[PDB]
């Protein structure tokens, strides 16, 4: 699947 | 924002909250970032790094 992050 | 991830470099507590440290797709060392855990949408990658600790 597909490696996501939210960045602060 | 959210961005793709290309690999899960460290991890850390900081106040409280676990912390990974994150290698952008597209982006260079110099761009690495501390994430929250809850930033995070990468399990894969995460277990990877853990895994690789030991």
């Amino acid at each position: 699947t597909k490696q996501t992050a939210r960045k602060s | 924002g959210e961005f793709v991830v290309e690999k899960v470099l460290d991890r850390r507590v900081v106040k409280g909250k676990v912390e990974y440290l994150l290698k952008w797709k597209g982006g260079s060392d110099e761009d690495n970032t501390w994430e929250p855990e809850e930033n995070l949408d990468c399990p894969d990658l995460i277990a990877e790094f853990l895994q690789s600790q030991k």
